[PDB]
């Protein structure tokens, strides 16, 4: 009724995620600076994962 | 000159079916708190004009895989017998003036199912099949009462003669002496026309339905012959030829009204209907007015 | 009774101007009623009104023959009417623009346009910004 | 709207039925997590476009609760009158579309006739025909005009004689009846057990109404 | 309390059984529709005649988007974003700066009318009356590029619809 | 309706009636004709808007 | 000439037998459908301009999208658009089927219909009002008024 395998988890291949969005990308895990334009420290204690700046543009069409 | 009179007979029923469309739409449009089309034209009159040419201009669409035969026979056929019927009534004189001429319009209905087989089985898909399969069997269905029916009201007559019709309704409508057989001769009439509450299912399509609204038209003409008889004066028959196409109107009117005022039967109840409640009815009026004239000895003259 | 009706008919064909403008009126706006005349555009359409008529239909708009620089006699379209009798037109208001004009304004459009869609007079949909980012400009003069 | 059924067929008989949903899913939930309550607000509008100011009431009423406050009694008055003017609406579509899919057609208009009529009172109250957004968790957003009560007096003094002329078209007709006598009956354990409420349970017998 | 719409027994008398008899032979509930068919037949239609009928509208009415401006002739809008914030559908783009003058005036504002679901949280959140949602709504377009206005379409329409939209604002503002 | 003390919903489900009678088409559409089958879609009352979402 | 003349009239007529009748088919996908309808409603009628009321896919000649157009949804669109006869018009009808609308950042919806079938007039709304898409109607009857097709094939 039980596996009792041992193996680290891994539910890549379940996710959907395509290919070059696993293995190119490099997630910051961080607490949050508080905003140096208020003196509240609510903003700040909780953890947060975020992904990596990627290329931006302008449209030709309305910029 | 008997060409001119062809042309004469021809030319204006198209005409007529061609206006029938706006008058369909207009009644429709003013039954349900609306106008029908006043646009194009005066008063939309020129509005069946726009649906010919658009129709005439617009591309057709073979199916590049069906059998182009049948394809083609099937719009001449139904056009062909939908323009036939017309002859052999009396307006108040026919064109061609036969023996049987009831016999032989009953010959016509018989013959127009081969378009919609035809049709059905050219069109290389097998829902289409389907669909022609499910009309062609309630219409013949439905003519086996009509049949029945119009045999019934033709024995007060004494033949087969259409004109004959006239002298038997001289001083009274058959409407009178029998009613039931004419409301199941106008369910009848509604039910071969794929006519609402029994509408189930470029160039070709509008030849269709042309030879549809003809049938439609013609099949008013003959009711409005066969049970509302108008008086003829052998010295004017412009006055009969008024009461006619008055009596026509009225009754494809009722037509219109009948389609804008009713929801729509399933196919096993119109099955039933017909099968469980026409003919059983039919049956026993057709021997009530079998033993009538023997009972009352009004045997009409001609034989 | 209908010589009643007849005879309303035939006022409904003499309050046209005769016969010609009867049959003008009724090739343009599908209708041949006659309503009290509200007033006159400055571009020539003519507004009626008739409050016998129910909701809806009690007061109506002749378009003009002729508007900034199209023929107008048979292409009109409900973008043709000025804002003032756009309000008094869709009921926003029951005081048509002759009794109270609108207040005026230096920068009020002082000619009404309709709609210019599919016309060299469309609008073309742009940037309104400056560019950001300077590009460095390497001198006229040669190093060696 | 747009449905697909597959379904298997012996002769005329349904023999299984199978819809396939999804073809106006625009996942709406996941873009609601994305916006203030405010800005979620106009989502339950489109929800069920036949039936607006009752689905913003419902969002407006569980987002009050969360919050522990209620709105005053005259934004609670107005809400039920145009809840019942919603109703109104959304029953006439129903009633309608169902006998036009059968084939009658005429009370549509006769009916949709009535249903701009409650289209110009919305526009009237909060400026759109259907998708309005007047009912917010506070209350009522702008309160009614001044001569909008009456005009809702005179449209409904006159109401019963349209559902009276719709009810002769269909109660007592015999096509009506032998299309919709014995169709679909369901039990009412079976329309416990499957979920169903409203109407659903109530053509049954239950005896249930929020 | 509850109803029964369907808790009849039907009468079992010979005369109730012969009127139910005459019903199904001579079709009288389909000529009684037949007659409301014809009587509503004979009635004035709804239709108006349309485009030179309008039908009615409230100064509430949300249509096209406008720009206003004061009296004096300075544009009303002092680029707070606040509509930008407010906006369910971000349909608006902003972008400012100051002016030459040193005003706090903006120098992008966008509004796709192909992503604005016309809810009106625009104009309520605007504190100035700057951004309205004007009463013109015959306004379709042939293609999907002019239906992307810019901060002068925008200030073009306001022009265009300040006298309907004075009166409006002057009818409606006191219910705001 | 779940919040987490934000400004913002963590989630929001919606339940429509329209979901349960449409998944009970299939058992109220056994033993009918064809045509049955938009009668009784009919008088489930569906809206596909709140249906899917 | 009399040569220009000729195709002049024939072109004249054959633009308005063409915009005289319209027969739409309309994808009635969303909330849009409802004013769709109310434009058919006796206050506005549509049949009295030629318009019928839910012509067939196979003799229709102007497409109406009137609602939000899914990823699930758009080769049936498409699908149904090549069946359509020529001369065919497509009308985009509300914020949705213009350009995504309320849902345009959606996974599961198409950022307008414009990215499946060519279309010719926009109608913007949420929804766009029953008097507004009667306009937008009209507009493309004058559309095809417009169009000059015997005076190319003339000059070709
Ligand atoms: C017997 C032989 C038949 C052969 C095939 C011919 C088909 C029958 C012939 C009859 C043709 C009918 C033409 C009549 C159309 C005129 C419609 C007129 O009323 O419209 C106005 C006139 O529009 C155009 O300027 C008229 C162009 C029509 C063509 C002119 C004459 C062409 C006849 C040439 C026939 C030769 C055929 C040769 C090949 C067989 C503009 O109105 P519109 O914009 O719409 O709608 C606006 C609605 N409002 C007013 C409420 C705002
Ligand atoms: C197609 C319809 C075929 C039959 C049409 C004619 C029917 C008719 O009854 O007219 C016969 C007519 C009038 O006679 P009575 O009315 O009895 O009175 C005259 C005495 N005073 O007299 C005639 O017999 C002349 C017609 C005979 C020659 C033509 C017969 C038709 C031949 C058709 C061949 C082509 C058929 C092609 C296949 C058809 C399958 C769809
Ligand atoms: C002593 C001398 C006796 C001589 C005879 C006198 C006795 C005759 C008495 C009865 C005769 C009248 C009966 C005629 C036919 C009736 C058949 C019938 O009843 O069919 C109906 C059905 O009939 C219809 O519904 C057909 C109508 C369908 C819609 C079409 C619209 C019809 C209404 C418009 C008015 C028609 C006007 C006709 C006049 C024609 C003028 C030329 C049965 O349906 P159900 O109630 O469901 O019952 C079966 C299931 N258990
Ligand atoms: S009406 Fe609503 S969606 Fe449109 S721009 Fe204003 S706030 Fe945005
Ligand atoms: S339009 Fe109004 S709300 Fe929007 S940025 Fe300008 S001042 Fe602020
Ligand atoms: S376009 Fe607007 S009114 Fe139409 S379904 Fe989408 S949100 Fe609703």
């Amino acid at each position: 009724q039980l596996i009792a395998v041992d193996e680290k988890l891994d539910i890549t291949t379940l996710t959907g995620v395509p290919e070059e969005h696993i293995k190119t990308r490099k997630v910051r895990i961080f607490v949050p600076a508080r905003n140096n334009m208020q003196s509240g420290v609510n903003n700040t204690k909780k953890w947060k994962m975020e992904f990596d700046t990627r290329e931006r543009w302008e449209n030709p069409l309305m910029g | 000159m008997f060409m001119i009179n062809i042309l004469s007979l021809i030319i204006p029923i198209l005409l007529a079916v061609a206006f029938l469309t706006l008058v369909e739409r207009k009644v429709l449009g003013y039954m349900q708190l609306r106008k029908g089309p006043n646009v194009v034209g005066p008063y939309g009159l020129l509005q069946p004009i726009a649906d010919a040419l658009k129709l005439f201009t617009k591309e057709p669409l073979r199916p590049a895989t069906s059998s182009i035969s049948m394809f083609i026979i099937a719009p001449i056929l139904a056009l062909s017998l939908a323009l036939t019927m017309w002859v052999p009534l009396p307006m108040p004189y026919p064109l061609i003036n036969m023996n049987l001429g009831v016999l032989f319009m009953l010959a016509m209905s018989s013959l127009a199912v081969y378009s919609i087989l035809w049709s059905g089985w050219a069109s290389n898909s097998k829902y289409a099949l389907i669909g022609a399969l499910r009309a062609v069997a309630q219409t013949i269905s439905y003519e086996v009462t009509l049949a029945i029916i119009l045999l019934s009201v033709l024995l007060m007559n004494g033949s087969y003669t259409l004109s004959t019709l006239i002298t038997t309704q001289e001083h009274i409508w058959m409407i009178f002496t029998s009613w039931p057989l004419a409301m199941m001769w106008f369910i009848s009439t509604l039910a071969e026309t794929n006519r609402a509450p029994f509408d189930l299912t470029a160039g070709p399509f509008a030849m269709f339905f042309m030879a549809e609204y003809a049938n439609i038209i013609m099949m008013n003409a003959f009711t409005a012959i066969l049970f509302l008889g108008a008086s003829h004066d052998p010295h004017t028959p412009e006055l009969y030829t008024i009461n006619f196409v008055l009596k026509t109107l009225a009754l494809t009117i009722t037509f219109l009204w009948i389609r804008a005022s009713y929801p729509r039967f399933r196919y096993d109840q119109l099955m039933h209907l017909l099968w469980k409640s026409f003919l059983p009815l039919t049956l026993a009026l057709c021997m009530w007015h079998i033993s009538l004239p023997i009972m009352t000895a009004s045997i009409p003259p001609q034989s | 009774e209908l010589v009643q009706v007849l005879r309303r008919g035939l006022q409904q064909v003499s309050g046209h101007g005769g016969l010609r403008g009867y049959l003008r009126v009724l090739f343009r706006a599908n209708d041949v009623r006659v309503g009290t005349l509200v007033g006159e555009d400055k571009y020539g359409n003519k507004y009626y009104e008739d409050n016998k008529q129910f909701f809806g239909r009690h007061r109506w708009v002749i378009y003009t023959t002729e508007m900034n620089g199209r023929d107008t006699f048979w292409d009109v379209d409900g973008s043709m009417v000025p804002p003032e009798w756009h309000r008094w037109l869709h009921c926003m208001t029951d005081d048509p623009p002759t009794t109270k004009p609108p207040t005026a304004r230096k920068y009020i459009w002082t000619n009404h346009k309709f709609n210019v869609s599919g016309t060299p007079q469309q609008y073309v949909p742009y940037s309104t910004t400056r560019k950001k980012i300077q590009e460095w400009v390497p001198p006229s003069t040669p190093y060696k | 709207g747009v449905l697909r059924l597959v379904m298997e067929l012996s002769g005329e008989m349904v023999r299984k039925c199978d819809p396939h949903i999804g073809l106006l899913h625009r996942g709406t939930e996941k873009l609601i997590e994305y916006k203030t309550y405010l800005q979620a607000l106009p989502y339950f509008d489109r929800l069920d476009y036949v039936s607006m100011m009752c689905n913003e009431q419902a969002y407006s009423l569980a987002v009050e609760k969360l919050l522990n406050i209620q709105p005053p009694p005259r934004a609670q008055w107005i809400r039920v009158l145009f809840g019942e003017i919603t109703r109104l609406l959304n029953h006439i579509m129903a009633v309608t579309t169902h006998a036009l899919d059968i084939g009658a057609m005429t009370p549509f208009f006769w009916m949709f006739e009535e249903r701009e009529k409650m289209f110009e009172f919305y526009e009237r109250v909060s400026g759109a025909r259907m998708h309005a957004a007047y009912i917010r968790p506070g209350g009522v957003h702008q309160d009614l005009p001044l001569g909008l009560l009456d005009d809702i007096y005179e449209f409904s003094k006159n109401f019963s004689f349209r559902i009276d002329e719709l009810e002769e078209m269909l109660t007592n007709n015999r096509i009506w009846r032998n299309r919709t006598v014995d169709i679909g009956v369901v039990t009412a354990e079976d329309a416990l057990n499957y979920g169903f409420s409203g109407v659903m349970l109530r053509g049954s017998g239950i005896q249930w109404d929020l | 309390t509850y109803k029964f719409v369907n808790m009849r027994e039907p009468s079992m008398d010979m005369k109730s059984v012969t009127d139910r008899a005459a019903q199904t032979l001579l079709w009288t509930e389909l000529v009684r529709g037949l007659g409301m068919t014809l009587s509503y037949l004979f009635r004035e239609p709804a239709t108006i005649n349309y485009p030179f009928e309008k039908g009615p509208l409230s100064p509430r009415f949300r249509g096209e988007h406008a720009l206003r401006r004061y009296p004096s002739g300075e544009e009303r809008c002092i680029a707070c974003k606040l509509c930008e914030a407010v906006c369910p559908a971000q349909a608006i783009t902003i972008e400012a700066e100051p002016r030459a003058d040193g005003s706090r005036r903006t120098t992008r504002y966008d509004i796709d009318m192909t992503k604005c679901i016309y809810c009106g949280f625009c104009q309520e959140a605007c504190p100035v009356d700057a951004i309205v949602e004007g009463p013109n709504f015959e306004f379709s377009t042939e293609t999907h590029e002019e239906l992307l206005y810019n901060k002068e379409k925008l200030l073009n329409n306001g022009d265009k619809w300040e006298a309907e939209i004075a009166a409006n604002i002057q009818a409606d503002y006191l219910y705001r | 309706l779940v919040s987490d003390g934000s400004s913002r919903p963590y989630r929001c489900k919606i339940k429509a009636p329209g979901f349960a009678h449409l998944a009970g088409l299939d058992k109220m559409s056994k033993g009918h004709m064809l045509a049955d089958v938009v009668a009784i879609i009919g008088t489930q009352d569906i809206v596909f808007g709140e249906v899917d979402r | 000439s009399r040569g220009e003349y000729v195709v002049a009239k024939l072109d004249d007529l054959v633009n308005w037998a063409r915009r005289s009748s319209l027969w739409p088919m309309t994808f009635g996908l969303a909330c849009c459908a409802v004013e769709m309808m109310h434009m058919a409603a006796p206050r506005y009628d549509m049949d009295r301009f030629g318009v019928v009321f839910r012509a067939s896919p196979r003799q229709s000649d102007v497409m109406i999208v009137a609602g939000t157009l899914t990823n699930k949804m758009a080769p049936a669109l498409r699908k149904v658009y090549d069946q359509m006869p020529e001369p065919r018009y497509v009308v985009s009808m509300g914020s949705c089927a213009n350009g995504g609308g309320y849902y345009h950042y959606s996974y599961s919806v198409v950022r307008g219909c414009d990215r499946i079938v060519p279309v010719d007039i926009y109608v913007p709304g949420c929804p766009p009002t029953a008097e507004a898409l009667l306009y937008g109607i009209l507009q493309l009857q004058r559309k095809i008024k417009r169009e000059k097709r015997l005076r190319i094939w003339y000059r070709r």
